[PDB]
């Protein structure tokens, strides 16, 4: 912090020691997706 | 008051690269503390540098 | 305690000593603080 | 001995030591004031889980406290410098009134709305501090351990109750406190007949000019002091002189029935309101 | 059965010292893992060693 202090009869400051804290929020993106299994199988046998 | 620009950009992200000694120190007592070797090098140097 | 770092880092595979059993000495806090798991323990991944 | 080291002799944690690293400058009392204390003796609350448990013998019994401030916090060593009468010392708050710079502080037992813990219940073991309160709180929570202790000479078993809860609900600065279920303690009744002596005292004393006085006011004056006072010659004064200084003698002794010792005087209050300068054990 | 012999004995007393790298798991959490600085090397190295 800063400081200023004034005059006489004027009130004054002490000490203000300021340490915040800024946190963090989770929000974990998901998208799905298919595949069919004839799809997949054309690749896993691969007929004559 | 506008323009179409071309302006530099970042294209790769950026690398919060945990130090082997920070996952010793997030295993030891569970708070990560960025560069933590080099606030070792401000205690054996000054303090609040 | 924050046991995870006794469950990750390396032991003191060490000259140890008990008295009777050591899960009976964890039954009577014969050992002070103890903890005990008779699984495969999975908390020590997930951190 | 000053500076009072003190063991902590609990198994303490890092959320305990961190709490009085925030807190250096608060009040505990010691029995013993050596140099070396343990915890045992350290701290307020090792009295206030008694079985009987009033705010009869608290009270009585924390004179025998020796006050201490809290300093040099770090681990497991507390240093407790135990103030000198008359300089200056800052004391951080340990109940919420806000202590109104200028004024005498005091000691109050215990909060005893429920049993606050102190710092953690560390073993079962809480530390408690006691309360300072401007003297002015310190002598109506006494006042009224008494009002209710004159109350139940002379009532059944249940407008005592019914006035009590009229009674226990104290609204002072910042705080709405609770007597603590006014528990009829030989304590107050050795007191309670010094006051019933000197209230018989002053009668004797009233020498029909201080008798007279708002008596006859309310004929000339209409004041809001006088008002609510309604419904609640010679020319000897040299001996009037004597008649209202022996007055005097019982109204300082009254007054010191219910209230307390005299302690911290406020230098300064600081803008948080927390910390606050204070001389004059 | 008793016999009176000269005892091989420490002349000084132990050193437990808070390193460069412990010092900074003080300033976190107040609580001490010695071998901080072993158990670093020891997660670049195999799971436990």
């Amino acid at each position: 912090v800063p400081r200023v202090a004034t005059g006489a009869g004027i009130p004054t400051s002490r000490q203000t020691t300021v340490m915040v804290s800024k946190y963090s929020e989770k929000s974990p993106i998901t998208i799905p997706f298919e595949i069919s299994a004839a799809c997949l199988t054309h690749l896993k046998e691969t007929f004559e | 008051s506008i323009r179409r620009t071309g302006v530099k950009t970042p294209a790769s992200y950026g690398k919060f690269v945990l130090s082997k000694e920070n996952a010793v120190t997030a295993i030891a007592h569970h708070a990560i503390m960025a560069d933590f070797s080099q606030h070792a090098d401000r205690i054996q140097q000054s303090s609040q540098k | 305690e924050n046991w995870t770092a006794t469950e990750l880092l390396p032991k003191l595979d060490v000259p140890i000593d008990l008295l009777t059993h050591i899960k009976l000495s964890v039954g009577e806090e014969m050992f002070n603080n103890f903890r005990l798991y008779y699984g495969d323990d999975p908390e020590r991944y997930n951190l | 001995e000053t500076t009072v080291l003190v063991t902590f002799e609990q198994r303490l944690t890092t959320g305990d030591v961190g709490k009085l690293s925030r807190l250096i400058g608060a009040v505990i009392p010691i029995p013993y004031r050596h140099h070396l204390l343990g915890s045992s003796q350290v701290g307020l609350d090792a009295v206030v889980k008694d079985k009987t448990r009033d705010y009869s013998r608290m009270r009585a019994r924390m004179r025998e406290m020796t006050l201490t401030i809290m300093r040099r916090v770090e681990g497991n060593q507390m240093i407790l410098g135990v103030p000198t009468h008359g300089q200056c010392y800052t004391i951080r708050n340990t109940g919420p009134v806000s202590w109104e710079k200028g004024d005498v502080l005091t000691t109050l037992p215990p909060v005893f709305s429920g049993e606050v813990t102190g710092l953690v219940s560390v073993s079962d073991w809480d530390l408690v501090l006691p309360w300072i309160v401007p003297m002015a709180l310190a002598t109506e929570i006494n006042q009224r351990m008494m009002m209710l202790a004159l109350l139940s000479l002379d009532r059944s078993h249940e407008e005592v109750r019914a006035a009590t809860a009229q009674l226990r609900v104290v609204r002072y600065r910042d705080a709405t406190l609770t007597l603590p279920e006014i528990t009829i303690d030989d304590t107050v009744l050795i007191d309670m007949r010094n006051v019933c002596i000197s209230l018989s005292m002053i009668a004797n004393l009233s020498s029909e000019v201080t008798l007279a006085y708002v008596r006859k006011l309310a004929l000339e004056d209409s004041n809001m002091l006088l008002m609510k006072c309604q419904e609640i010659y010679n020319i000897t004064p040299t001996e009037e002189l004597n008649k209202l200084t022996a007055l005097f003698v019982m109204i300082r002794q009254i007054t010191d029935v219910i209230s307390e010792q005299p302690a911290f005087l406020v230098c300064d209050v600081s803008p948080d309101d927390k910390s606050a300068l204070c001389i004059y054990k």
